[PDB]
């Protein structure tokens, strides 16, 4: 129902500003008594409080990051969004979007964002180069094979891989990104698919990199 | 500031374990609004209790919350594999502020094990082409979250261009981890083929690519 969606750059450079912004839908965000905050968690480190509105409309922020946070809303539009200055990496995360049932009877969130993944770099994008990784089963199932995409080469987290525009969820295997010594990433994505259908069936993988506005379909078929 | 939690808590492939939320006066002290969430891998945190001990709706009878002055606790009663995640405690702050804490991550540990599936690919046409080479060995569904990689050029072993990431948990809760071997497509044709050892708990798994 009450469901939550975070947009925002996945790449913005020291002097820049974060202009984020969270969608409300399946509920109105200025209705009972509900109050919608903004949480970020640095890569691997633990979550942090950055601010509240509530459906009235006055702000509260943490008195660290007060000094630069200047959240705003949009009831028109059932939006609310979150604005950082003077942007070090410390400000590397990924920004949370949640909501409060209540505010009459206090804090916790239980509807939250997928969240969306915000870095910090000097630092220029690059768009991932895909290369099609055709099948053989030397150490696959019989009747199984494995195919898949080599997403090389791209910054910063993330990219996204899909198989047949999202027809083909099955046996997908999508592996964490590697940070080479480059500094880029690079991932692959695997689909164990019975060898009966390589003579039959047409794989395309649908790689999307947002920040670099890549979208890229490889039609992977055996060699 | 913030909340002291364990950086790490591991548990009987059975039952029980406490997880401590340590705050101050004008935080735990006086209010009463300290929340616990579990967050597993890629996913957002999820409210598990509230109100110090209200469990949400859906949340099992196996999870306990409890405080005594400035520290707030989370009891798990048996653990399934279901509960291996990371654990964040929260609380209102004046004025109207909240605070999360460090975070506690679960560990559950009398799990079977499980034999990596190793994937070895030769570097494709294209990039080839494109005078590159990559070897993609996927390794998966190993337990535990530990692996070594060995790569082979015929039989002689290789280090330069070597790139493995670390072990990362599943859906399943098993692991996974990626090794890539860079070379030159020179470096590809000039050997009979390439193989991708991995090592783990005692047994090896090779797997192996020819131009």
């Amino acid at each position: 129902q009450v469901q939550l969606q975070e947009s925002g750059p996945g790449l913005v450079k020291p002097s820049q500003t974060l202009s984020l912004t969270c969608t409300v839908s399946g509920g109105s965000i200025t209705s009972r008594y509900y109050a919608w905050s903004w949480i970020r968690q640095p890569p691997g480190k633990g979550l942090e409080w950055i601010g509240v509105i509530d459906y009235d409309g006055d702000t509260y922020y943490s008195p660290s990051l007060k000094s630069r946070v200047s959240i705003s809303w949009d009831t028109s539009k059932n939006q609310f969004s979150l604005k950082l200055s003077s942007v070090t990496p410390a400000d590397t995360a990924v920004y949370y979007c949640a909501r409060d049932p209540d505010v009459v009877t206090g804090f916790h969130y239980d509807y939250w964002g997928q969240g969306t993944m915000v870095t910090v770099s000097s630092a220029s994008t690059k768009g991932p180069s895909v290369f099609p990784l055709a099948p053989s089963s030397k150490s696959t199932s019989g009747g199984t094979a494995a195919l898949g995409c080599l997403v090389k080469d791209y910054f910063p987290e993330p990219v996204t891989v899909s198989w047949n525009s999202g027809a083909l969820t099955s046996g997908v295997h999508t592996f964490p990104a590697v940070l080479q010594s480059s500094g880029l990433y690079s991932l692959s994505s695997v689909v164990t698919v019975p060898s009966s259908s390589l003579g039959t069936q047409t794989y395309i993988c649908n790689v999307n990199h947002k920040p670099s506005n890549t979208k890229v379909d490889k039609k992977v078929e055996p060699k | 500031s913030a909340l002291t939690q364990p950086p790490s808590v591991s548990g009987t492939p059975g039952q029980s374990v406490t997880i401590s939320c340590a705050g101050a006066n004008n935080d735990i002290g006086t209010y009463a609004y300290v929340s616990w969430y579990q967050q597993l891998p890629g996913t957002a945190p999820k409210l598990m209790i509230y109100k110090v001990t209200t469990r949400a709706s859906g949340i099992p009878d196996r999870f306990s919350g409890s405080k005594s002055g400035n520290t707030a606790s989370l009891t798990i009663s048996g653990l399934q594999a279901e509960d291996e995640a990371d654990y964040y405690c929260a609380s209102y702050r004046n004025f109207n502020n909240a605070v999360f804490g460090t975070g506690t991550k679960l560990t559950v540990l009398g799990q079977p094990k499980a034999a990596p599936s190793v994937t070895l690919f030769p570097p494709s046409s294209e990039e080839l082409q494109a005078n590159k080479a990559t070897l993609v060995c996927l390794i998966s569904d190993f337990y535990p979250g530990a692996v070594t990689v060995a790569w082979k050029a015929d039989s002689s072993p290789v280090k330069a261009g070597v790139e493995t990431t670390t072990p990362s948990k599943q859906s399943n809760n098993k692991y996974a981890a990626s090794s890539y071997l860079s070379l030159t497509p020179e470096q590809w044709k000039s050997h009979r083929s390439y193989s991708c050892q991995v090592t783990h708990e005692g047994s090896t798994v090779e797997k192996t690519v020819a131009p």
